[PDB]
């Protein structure tokens, strides 16, 4: 899980 | 389980080390364990540890904070925008750790980079309103710590970091985008390679994502001319290069903003774009010409830019382009067509630069065109382009022809280069000259060969070489055979006791090697001084005569040159060296001759060379005969060798007429001192001369008589073994028999006058006059033809020719007319003329012999008019008929008539009256019979005045040269002229005319030093003189009159500048005319 957009 | 302010320092970190094992070994789906350390997570954030002066401890820290946001994604525990601004800058001033690679926390720091960029932790900031400041302060930090301490894991993390930032961030400022494009600039790119490789790799990661703003970037600067916007704005020519290569699409918006740049009215903008473009164009790996077609077809139009710089730079571009790009070729040939003609000599010249660049390289890379290009300039106006294309295409054969380094089919393209470069030779230019000499020296025959090889290369070269090359090559020979007998006469000079006298002659010898020297407005100035170094340095003179010899080795003078230059060691230095290289041998020494003559023996038995070098055996060997021929002229000494007597011996009994036919004429020009030096070649010769001069053939049977009388001391007992069997078998029984007799006795009467004078004389009277030229024992057939080819001619009548020409060479070895013996054969002669060659006049001689009777008459006063002594003998009657041969009905009568003229004509040996005769053929109703008459006037007028130029004139040897004088000749043969027979009739006087201007049209073509005022000065004479041919006869006198004031019309109405002085008192022949009124015309003239 990781931050991203 | 706590880290606060009150435990101490140690106990703190001994806490923490184990804090960030649990937060590294914890997982997102541990929700029991996440909900018990969140205090702790949401503590460890706090401003004890932020700003905790201990370096440690802010690394265990930053580790936790990283694993923090890991385990708590996508919805951290810190909410606080303030504090979470604290945390992120906190974390890249930590990031500065990674530089020192040697410290034992590096791998801590670079566990804190690994994270932070798996995580994508940096994203959160893309909420915060300090966001730009943030990420821009994170890429400085790591294009600042980036070193060659970092393996590709570090560099990989980096991009990872900062790839993720604008991919999914909302934008990119000029600002963030900065911090990746300066470590582009040339200048930083030099001095830190590791900053730059991290930029090209982030650049091309986020290529797609990032194109917009770069677009946004150059759209702002080269369009709007916005500068401020940024830094780096200066660099953007460089970054522009630095991105195409990096990635295409980069520059997706861009190379239309350059297509547009292309139109620019500001030049050195202009030039910029056009220097880019050529480097992104030309680079190897390139393919924008094919992505980008309108670009290439809008970048090629600046070949026919305006502004010089950037024509040269499209020029220059070619190059690379044929090099790197061969499917481009056929783009440029058109525009390289063009510039090939520039009016700037720097476009000119590197247009050939290029050509040649890329088919040195490979000639596959170069078509028919652009070599045909680089000739064309050989033939410039300016000489260094002219040297440019000749050095070129000599570079180009040494390599694709010589060597054959592209194979034979390659070699064949350029066939023409050998033939083209040596056809330079006949250039006025003295620069030009030269330079084909240095050509031939190094690159069509190189030098360095050895003896052997260098004359196998030579001996198919020049048997492959255009029918003008061979003769500018044996121009060459004789060019430096000249010179270095000029330089041995001016050694001889020096080395006399100083007068006045030689003083000049001395300078007349530098004068006169100066006029073979480029730039004689230095040459006579520096061959002044090169006087006075000879006159004063003895060691130098020694070398120069040694170097001189013509028995001087190529080995000997590569030594010579070196002294000399040594001795002498600035643009004087220079000119010398010129003067060294034209008279040093480099080709042709004692044994190169003897490795050549060998070779052609070689080429007649076996050889087997002849079949894989490109040459029929045939042609090879007759080329080979011939250039030995011509070597034995131009060195004849150098053939003077055991190995070359003994091979020519040997090619002397061959069986080959040819081969036999030039070994003899070999001996004849360098057999001088055989008897004296090789007495073996002598007596092994002698036999054989005997044999040919007796059994023939004719063209073998002369050469052996003057080898006879060239190398044998005991000549007259030789001649005399020879002469009185051949004086026997002359009998009238045998027709077929007598041809070779008469031949060997005709040049022993020529080279023995004295010693046979009573046997000749008997034998002219009684055989070949009464006996020979009297009789038609076999009638040749009766024909309408006037002429037949050499072998449907009678035997009689070939019998007769060799009978006349056998009497005119017993007249050439007498040279007297003592005895009247010359005035017999001369109206001997000229009855057979004026019998039409029937001197019986029975009929019973073919009409075609008649011909070859005229010929052979009218041919045979002109050869004795060439002696002096039988000049003063010949009438005027005898000359005006002999003159008519050149309008005689047979065409090959006047035609070969005519050629004797000229040759006699070009030697300076045939009298003026005779180039009169000429003006008759305008009365030929051939066109190529008048062409050649006019060539034969032109050539003749020219170097009489050539010659006159250069030499010191004499009074009676002044007007024998004297163009001018050969109106009065003309004006008298026309005047007695047959067709002329109404003094006042005015077709029979357009005839005259049309004559008279056949000659003037030409000698008056110059019009300088008062040459009209000269010449009608003479007619003005003529008419205060007599006919001299008959004083008295009123009638005559008229004629000659009347011809004067047909003459005068055609220079009055010609001409402005006959009117002047006449430069001298003209002298009238004394023999056409005696010692010195009104027109004489009728009106309708
Ligand atoms: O001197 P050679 O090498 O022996 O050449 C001579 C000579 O030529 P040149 O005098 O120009 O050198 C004759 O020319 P003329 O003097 O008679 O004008 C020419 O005469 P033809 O034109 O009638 O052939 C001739 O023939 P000959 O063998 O009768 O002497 C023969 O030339 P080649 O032997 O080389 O054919």
């Amino acid at each position: 899980k990781t931050y991203s957009r | 389980m706590e880290i606060s302010d009150k435990i101490s320092k140690e106990e703190m970190v001994r806490r923490l080390k184990m804090v960030v094992k649990t937060f590294m070994d914890m997982d997102q789906d541990s929700e029991e364990e996440k909900e018990l350390y969140l205090n702790l997570a949401l503590h460890l954030a706090s401003d004890f540890f932020l700003k905790h002066p201990d370096k440690d401890v802010r690394l265990l820290v930053a580790c936790c904070l990283a694993d923090i946001f890991r385990i708590y994604a996508p919805e951290a525990p810190h909410t606080s925008p303030d504090k979470l601004k604290d945390i992120f800058m906190f974390i890249t001033r930590q990031l500065k750790g990674l530089e020192d690679t040697k410290s034992p926390q590096f791998n801590r720091y670079f566990y804190l980079l690994e994270n932070i960029a798996w995580v994508k932790s940096y994203n959160i900031c893309f909420e915060l309103e300090d966001s730009n400041e943030i990420f821009t302060q994170l890429y400085r930090t790591l294009f600042s710590v980036i070193n060659n301490g970092h393996n590709q894991k570090v560099h990989m993390h980096m991009v990872d970091l900062m790839s993720s930032i604008i991919c999914e961030g909302d934008t990119v400022s000029q600002e963030l985008l900065d911090t990746v494009l300066v470590n582009l600039v040339p200048a930083h790119k030099n001095l830190n390679k590791q900053a730059y490789d991290l930029a090209k790799a982030l650049l091309k990661r986020t290529a797609q994502a990032i194109e917009p703003y770069i677009t946004n970037f150059f759209n702002q600067v080269l369009m709007l001319g916005k500068t401020s916007i940024s830094d780096l704005s200066e660099h953007v020519f460089d970054l522009i290069l630095e991105l195409y290569n990096i990635d295409s699409h980069l520059l997706l918006s861009v190379l239309p903003q350059l297509e547009f740049k292309l139109k620019s009215n500001d030049n050195e903008e202009r030039l910029q774009v056009v220097k880019l473009l050529a480097k992104m164009f030309g680079a190897k790996d390139s393919e924008l010409a094919s992505q980008n077609k309108p670009l290439w077809q809008c970048y090629l139009g600046r070949f026919n830019d305006i502004h010089v710089p950037i024509r040269l730079e499209c020029v220059k571009f070619a190059s690379h382009c044929l090099m790197n790009h061969p499917d481009l070729a056929k783009d440029l040939t058109e525009y390289l067509k063009v510039r090939s003609h520039d009016p700037e000599e720097a476009i000119r010249h590197d247009v050939i630069v290029s050509i040649v660049t890329a088919a040195k390289k490979d000639i596959l890379l170069v078509n028919d065109h652009l070599l045909n290009f680089v000739r064309e300039r050989t033939l410039d106006k300016r000489w260094r382009v002219r040297k440019e294309a000749m050095m070129g295409l000599a570079q180009i054969y040494k390599k694709y022809a010589l060597q054959s380094a592209a194979g034979k089919d390659a070699a064949k393209q350029i066939a023409w280069i050998k033939d083209k470069l040596l056809h330079i030779y006949y250039q006025n230019s003295i620069d030009d000259r030269l330079l084909v000499e240095r050509i031939f020296a190094q690159y069509m025959v190189p030098h360095n060969l050895e003896t052997t090889e260098r004359m196998k290369c030579l001996y198919y070269l020049y048997a492959t070489l255009d029918l003008n090359a061979v003769k500018a090559l044996n121009e060459m020979w004789k060019c430096q055979n000249l010179l270095r007998h000029q330089v041995k006469d001016l050694l001889d000079l020096i080395k006399q006791p100083k007068t006045d006298a030689s003083v000049k002659a001395i300078f007349s010898k530098v004068m006169v090697i100066t006029r073979n020297l480029p730039d004689p407005g230095k040459a006579q100035d520096f061959m002044k001084k090169f006087t006075q170094v000879l006159e004063d340095d003895e060691k130098i003179r020694k070398q120069l005569e040694v170097l001189v010899s013509p028995t001087c080795s190529c080995k000997q003078a590569e030594g010579c040159v070196r002294e000399i230059t040594k001795k002498l060691g600035n643009p004087f230095l220079e000119m010398i060296k010129f003067l060294l290289e034209r008279i040093a041998p480099v080709h042709i020494d004692t044994e190169s001759i003897s490795a050549l003559i060998k070779q052609v023996n070689k080429s007649i038995d076996g050889t087997a060379d002849d079949e894989d070098e490109g040459v029929p055996t045939d042609q090879a060997i007759r080329a080979g005969l011939e250039l030995l021929k011509v070597l034995s002229f131009t060195h004849p000494i150098s053939f003077h060798s055991a190995e070359t007597f003994e091979s020519l011996l040997a090619c002397l009994k061959m069986d080959d007429e040819k081969v036999a036919e030039a070994a003899l004429q070999i001996f004849k020009n360098t057999g001088s001192k055989i008897e004296e030096d090789f007495p073996h070649i002598r007596s092994a010769l002698l036999p054989v001369l005997h044999h040919k001069s007796k059994k023939g053939p004719p063209r073998q049977a002369k050469y052996a008589i003057h080898c006879i009388h060239a190398i044998f001391s005991s000549k007259e007992t030789q001649f005399a073994q020879i002469f009185e069997p051949l004086h026997k078998s002359l009998d009238p029984s045998n027709l077929e028999h007598l041809i070779t007799p008469l031949v060997t006795i005709g040049h022993i009467a020529l080279l023995a006058p004295d010693q046979f004078a009573a046997p000749l004389k008997s034998l002219v009277a009684t055989f070949i006059v009464k006996d020979l030229l009297m009789n038609d024992r076999l009638p040749g057939k009766k024909t309408t033809k006037l002429w037949v080819p050499d072998e449907e001619v009678s035997p009689e009548t070939m019998v007769k020719i060799q009978a006349i020409k056998m009497m005119v060479r017993w007249l050439l070895g007498m040279k007297n007319n003592h005895s009247k013996s010359g005035t017999s054969t001369l109206r001997l002669l000229t009855t057979i003329l004026h019998s039409d060659g029937d001197l019986t006049e029975q009929g019973k001689i073919s009409k075609p012999d008649m011909s070859r009777l005229r010929l052979a008459a009218g041919s045979a006063i002109v050869k004795l008019a060439q002696e002096p002594c039988y000049h003063e003998i010949i009438t005027l009657e005898q000359y005006q008929l002999c003159a008519l041969a050149i309008n005689d009905e047979c065409y090959q009568v006047r035609q070969v008539f005519a050629q004797k003229l000229h040759k006699g004509l070009s030697r300076l040996r045939l009298p003026l009256e005779y180039m009169a005769i000429c003006a008759l053929c305008a009365k030929d109703p051939v066109k190529e019979r008048r062409a050649h008459a006019r060539q034969c006037l032109v050539k003749n007028i020219n170097v009489r005045r050539e010659y006159l130029k250069q030499h010191a004139a004499v009074s009676e040897k002044l007007l024998s040269l004297l163009p001018e004088y050969v109106v009065p000749y003309t004006i008298h043969l026309l005047a007695h002229d047959p067709d002329y027979v109404k003094v006042q009739d005015i077709e029979q006087l357009k005839d005259v005319k049309e004559c008279l201007w056949f000659v003037l049209e030409i000698l008056m073509a110059k019009n300088e030093n008062n040459s009209h005022a000269f010449i009608r000065k003479m007619v003005e004479n003529i008419k205060q003189t007599k006919d001299a041919q008959g004083p008295d006869d009123a009638k005559m006198n008229e004629k000659l009159y009347t011809v004067c004031d047909v003459a005068m019309n055609i220079i009055m109405s010609k001409s402005t500048t006959y009117s002047l002085e006449s430069p001298k008192d003209p002298v009238l022949p004394a023999r056409f005319f005696t010692q010195p009124t009104k027109n004489y015309l009728p009106p309708e003239m």
